[PDB]
RNA sequence: GAUCUGGUUGAUUCUGCCAGUAGUCAUAUGCUUGUUUCAAGGACUUAGCCAUGCAUGCCUCAGAAUCACUGCAUUGCAGGAAUCUGCGCAUGGCUCAUUACAUCAGACGUAAUCUGCCGCCAAAAUUUUGCGGCGCAUUACUGGAUAACUUGGCGAAACGCCAAGCUAAUACAUGAACCAAUCGGACGCUCUCUUUGAUGGGACGUCCAGCGAAUGAAUGAAAUUAGAACCAACGCCUCCACCCGGAGGCAGUAACACUCAGACGUGUUGACUCAAUUCAUUCCGUGCGAAAGCCGAGCUGCUCGGCGUCUACUGACGAACAACUGCCCUAUCAGCCAGUGAUGGCCGUGUAGUGGACUGCCAUGGCGUUGACGGGAGCGGGGGAUUAGGGUUCGAUUCCGGAGAGGGAGCCUGAGAAAUAGCUACCACUUCUACGGAGGGCAGCAGGCGCGCAAAUUGCCCAAUGUCGAAAAAAUACGAUGAGGCAGCGAAAAGAAAUAGAGCCGACCGUGUGGUUGUUUUCAAUGGGGGAUACUCAAACCCAUUCAAUAUCGAGUAACAAUUGGAGGACAAGUCUGGUGCCAGCACCCGCGGUAAUUCCAGCUCCAAAAGCGUAUAUUAAUGCUGUUGCUGUUAAAGGGUUCGUAGU
RNA sequence: AGAUACAAGAAACACGGGAGCAGUUCGCAUGUCAUGCAUGGGGGCGUCCGUGAAUUUACUGUGACCAAAAAGAUGCGACCAAAGCAGUCUUGCCGACUUGAAUUACAAAGCAUGGGAUAACGAAGCAUCAGC
RNA sequence: GGAAGUCGGCAAAAUAGAUGCGUAAGUUCGCAAGAAGCAUUGGCUCUGAGGGCAAAAAUUGCCAACUCAGAACUGCUUACGGCGGGGAAUCCAACUGUAUAAUU
């Protein structure tokens, strides 16, 4: 079937290589998963040496990391907004690595309230937790773009896992100059 | 080590190695050469005629197996 | 993959005649490399002469009756190698596998007290799951708590009955080593200096007991003690002293001629 | 052996070829052949086609017997056909069609990866069971199935098949609390204490906290300068005997608010985003049993040994990629590569993993007279032949590497295959049939047809060398193996070696009492052969020993009979005798043959080398006639019509 | 001892997580709720950072790394030999601590000497010169 | 079925637009050439490239015109008009042109 060898390629001199020997199982390729967005569906693949790869088909949730706070939450993906390969992938709603998506922001809002006491149930807390909140808020600063998105209800993130190889859709929230770079494109 | 031959591609250059080959029957030498394509970082700025030192790395493209380590 | 081994492809030091069969027993995976080992069938049949065929050796082996590291082995393809102690309790034989001054294998008799110790060379040190440091050995052992100053090139003395490390000898100038491979195998000398050459092979320069200098790759040396009187194992007859080929032939001719007078 | 000889002229000295000569594990054919040792043997042409038979299976004390099986006992002990289960069949054997940035060799890499069996090791996650209805404990006596079997059978058959009824597990599926440790993250309408509500200190309770995997954060050291002063709270030392409260200063000082006053402040490498640790959110079958396992011993209730298996980790045996240098002839092959990847870049996908390997976008690059691109012959190497030296030539073939199983494509299972005595389809051939259908793959061993100048038995055996495996050998009780070995056939080639020895007499020889030829003779020896108390051998054969140890056959024309080529020259050996008459024929070359042939056809003599010797084709030396060492160029073949001039030297 | 020349295998800084106890040379103390059963000039070692106007190949000497078979070679009266790696004798309930030595293998690659013949670089001389 | 019809393929049939690839002998080197030959073509929803004018300028704002190149989905009864059949040879005249108004 599909092969990954250099036998069918031209030489740097431009000449054609005469092929002897047949195709070996050690150099096979496989058809891409083309992961879409929807209720979860997976397909096991038996790889070399035993072991199973998971093919992602229609994933819809994952773990997304707030890098600045060194935390993560389980959130639901809402849509795909950008892709550096082609607009065709954005149109067809395909989840691949480095895709830019948006998430529901509900888990991150809840975590912020229970960690800093700021709501974008808080008033019913123990006195020692209230004292701990004051310390944490003493020298912590959030940024413009993140605070605006959390109030709105969605924020942008990029996929960090490879959905077609592990069957998981994990990512990290966008921050810093990266957030500005992609906001200007999404206009 | 080699001599810079062309710097047309993006972040890539071609170096040329010149060596002498010994023919046993005639007890004499003849000249040969070989061209190699390597990857060059922006921290270096070689020009044709320069001398470079390269080191082996994992396959980076169809024909690239070396990286520039020092420009003299 | 491969399961056979032709006689012409077998190691030269097994001393197998080319006119007796096509095949040789190939060693299995285990403690020692394929090209640097001596299988149990070769020792029992060809060296000690206790068996006449492979069938008779299988009678001896598949009963116990032969221990290689304090444990009986029932496999005739078990690879036995450098610094191993072969015991046959029924006949009361205890041997250690060393290298001759000509680079060939040599079985030297050892006492009961000495037969329980072994010297092993470290080849790698890494960290296990519970933050446990473990050292890997040329024989293939994995020791789970070596001394915190154990390094990659040195050696440690081991008790095979009670699995504990006796002591550790580090590699440095002025120590006694044995060459374990390549054109100098079986020689014993003192370390004079080591040239580094990062990214390539180190070179060790050694001096013989008679004052002759020779060099080899640093991966071929095996530390056996800080000085010749503190070596904890018995050495072969020649004590790793290579002599001139012209002189050696003369002595061999002088002998066996005085024997014919007597 | 650092060697040459015949042919151009009436004679001479040259250039130059033709012919002669020696070898070849180098093939074939002709004549001949007594003994013994050692050996290659359908590669060349047709990777052409195949009748038949055989080539891969495995059981121990230790996975599962109610054979309606057998032998002894008499409700048991043994052996156990058949089936299920576990492992192997990706090795070995065969062949050389394809093949020049390929394969291979020498040197290096994988920090870019996978790895069953083997070695040394590791393991503290999990609310189960019984009884009474959540409580109490002598808390591990768990579940359905399915084969062999019998009961009907279908079909012409088919290494074809259906349904019903039984019953096992180390097959399959569920499942285990206390015993039983340290270690740290979030909390609370809960208590208690100290200060003036405290990022205050201790308990109490309520969710997480095992290996492996995914994402994000931190750690994964430092190595370019010396003294002071204030304010915050942190640690210590002094007072005013302590307490109360209310004063003033850095002597010492790895860290750490108790039960642990040193229970990692230190991984590795040339180098790491690697090893490993902590924190946050996860894992739905696509992972994690103490096999809910099996044998020996000893003392229902216990103790000790030998095995077997799941998961995690890294050594060995390997696999797969990458490429620094090298490898025949050809220019009457000079330009090659890009739609549809050509050279490089960016984000991805796919893979066990790197990569234009592949999708999208961007730039115009990459290679070449130091011979690219195209064509011809060809599996690569270790090595063989010929040896003054330098060289020329061969290498299908025992060892190593690669590839293939009629052609060509696709794939399942597996740790490993793009497997072919595995599967699927097409093409070309091809077998049986009741005409519905079902089969095939000798470039494995033996054998057959065809092809050709050209190549062996449809043999015996696992005794040796090894491989697989539940496996030592033996005992109620014997694994397989055309891999391998042994013999048969065999003037490919190689080694040793018979076909006579010693004398008397008589007659002769040529030198001048010795050297030898002949026929009547004598007198010892020995094998080729015939056999054995026997040796060898898995058995048989060959070799070797012997022809009395009381007791063993044999040579005289020793018919037990040497051949193949030659006798003008090269080139060793006749000016012999008949026949033929430019005929027949010989002759590698020069030449011979028309009546006296040194050459034809024969007889007799003689020569070479000999159990061997001619002939054909290819190749090495002869050949300084391919010349680097080492040729020639006025007239023998050969200096460009002359200047300029780039690459090269 | 400094300067003159020479030494980046050098000079000048620094690192206790640096030298198995911080290398070589001119019973008393600390601690004691402790297994505190503890602890007490100049020159070479290791590891980093600034300093060159830095020196390199070919060649040659010596060594490393390089399957066997085959080829060259030591030893042994397989009756000799082509072979083989065996075998010998103090008459052995054995011994010789038995033997099986040691070589060559282009071209490329890798370590440490030598600097005569060469080769790769640089420069084209006011595009220069800063004295401690 | 495919020239068997006929003096004779007369008459009819037949090719056909555009785009991508490709193209022989001969030759006065200009040609031959649209030589020969193969493929695509609808509809619908989208994406990219190709510009002007203003401003205290790899920036921001405003705006026009219709070409070219791609992708997903979906369909066919091959469906207006208009629009070369091609090749291998022989004879004659070099070629464009003129020329028997009413049979050449
Ligand atoms: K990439
Ligand atoms: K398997
Ligand atoms: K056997
Ligand atoms: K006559
Ligand atoms: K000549
Ligand atoms: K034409
Ligand atoms: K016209
Ligand atoms: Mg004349
Ligand atoms: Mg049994
Ligand atoms: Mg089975
Ligand atoms: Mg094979
Ligand atoms: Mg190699
Ligand atoms: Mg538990
Ligand atoms: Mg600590
Ligand atoms: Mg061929
Ligand atoms: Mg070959
Ligand atoms: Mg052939
Ligand atoms: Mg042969
Ligand atoms: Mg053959
Ligand atoms: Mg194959
Ligand atoms: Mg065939
Ligand atoms: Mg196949
Ligand atoms: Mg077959
Ligand atoms: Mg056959
Ligand atoms: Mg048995
Ligand atoms: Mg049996
Ligand atoms: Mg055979
Ligand atoms: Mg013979
Ligand atoms: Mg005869
Ligand atoms: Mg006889
Ligand atoms: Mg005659
Ligand atoms: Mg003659
Ligand atoms: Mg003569
Ligand atoms: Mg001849
Ligand atoms: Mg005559
Ligand atoms: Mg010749
Ligand atoms: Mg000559
Ligand atoms: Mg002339
Ligand atoms: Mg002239
Ligand atoms: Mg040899
Ligand atoms: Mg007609
Ligand atoms: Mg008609
Ligand atoms: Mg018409
Ligand atoms: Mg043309
Ligand atoms: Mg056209
Ligand atoms: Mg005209
Ligand atoms: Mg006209
Ligand atoms: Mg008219
Ligand atoms: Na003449
Ligand atoms: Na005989
Ligand atoms: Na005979
Ligand atoms: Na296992
Ligand atoms: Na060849
Ligand atoms: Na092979
Ligand atoms: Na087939
Ligand atoms: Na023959
Ligand atoms: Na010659």
């Amino acid at each position: 079937g599909i092969v990954r060898s250099r036998l069918h390629k031209r030489k740097i001199t431009g000449g054609k290589t005469k092929i002897h020997r047949k195709r070996m199982k050690a150099e096979l390729g496989r058809l891409p998963a083309n992961t879409k967005l929807g209720p979860r569906r997976v397909s096991p693949v038996r790889a070399r040496g035993g072991n199973f790869k998971l093919r992602g088909l229609r994933l819809d949730t994952g773990n997304f990391a707030w890098g600045t706070e060194a935390s993560a939450q389980r959130a639901r993906i809402l849509d795909v907004v950008y892709n550096a390969t082609s607009n065709e992938l954005v149109r067809t709603k395909t989840l691949v690595k480095n895709c830019i998506v948006v998430v529901d922001a509900a888990p991150f809002r809840l975590w912020y309230a229970k960690h800093y006491g700021i709501d974008l149930d808080v008033k019913k807390a123990s006195s020692k937790l209230k004292r701990k909140w004051e310390y944490r808020r003493k020298h912590h600063k959030i940024e413009k773009a993140l605070a605006d998105q959390l109030r709105e209800g969605r924020l942008l993130a990029r996929i960090t896992s490879r959905p077609g190889q592990t069957g998981r859709a994990d990512g990290a929230l966008l921050e810093g100059a990266e957030l500005q770079f992609y906001l200007k494109k999404l206009d | 080590r080699g001599v810079v031959h062309s710097t047309k591609m993006r972040r890539s250059i071609v170096i040329r190695r010149n060596y002498l080959h010994f023919i046993r029957k005639y007890q004499r030498y003849q000249k040969r050469h070989r061209n190699i394509t390597v990857h060059c970082s922006p921290c270096f700025d070689p020009k044709p005629g320069d001398e470079v030192v390269v080191g082996q790395c994992r396959p980076l493209s169809k024909t690239i197996r070396y990286n520039v380590l020092q420009v003299v | 993959a491969k399961k056979h081994l032709k006689r012409l492809y077998a190691p030269k030091d097994w001393m197998l005649s080319k006119l007796t069969g096509v095949f040789a027993p190939r060693p299995r995976a285990g403690p020692h490399k394929l090209r640097e080992c001596l299988s149990l069938l070769i020792i029992i049949r060809n060296r000690l002469k206790y068996a006449l065929n492979a069938l008779e050796a299988q009678m001896i082996l598949r009963q116990g009756l032969v221990c290689v590291d304090g444990k009986p082995r029932k496999d005739g393809k078990y690879p036995a190698g450098f610094m191993d102690v072969v015991e046959i309790p029924k006949t009361g034989d205890r041997f250690r596998i060393l290298y001759d001054v000509k680079g060939r294998f040599a079985l030297v008799r050892v006492s009961e007290a000495e037969s329980s110790i072994k010297m092993m060379k470290v080849v790698n040190v890494y960290t296990g799951t519970g933050r446990i440091p473990v050292a890997v050995t040329h024989d293939g052992h994995r020791i789970r708590y070596p001394d915190p100053r154990t390094s990659r090139g040195d050696t440690l003395v081991y008790d095979v009955k009670e699995k504990k490390v006796l002591d550790l000898i580090k590699i440095g100038n002025g120590k006694v080593v044995m060459v374990t491979g390549g054109a100098n195998r079986g020689r014993i000398g003192e370390i004079v200096s080591i040239e580094r050459h990062p990214g390539a092979f180190d070179i060790a320069r050694l001096k013989d007991a008679s004052g002759h200098e020779f060099a080899t790759r640093a991966t071929n040396i095996f530390v056996i003690g800080k000085d010749m009187s503190s070596v904890p194992v018995t050495l072969p007859k020649q004590q790793g002293l290579r002599i001139n080929v012209i002189q050696e032939r003369e002595e061999k001719l002088i002998a066996a001629e005085t024997r014919r007078t007597t």
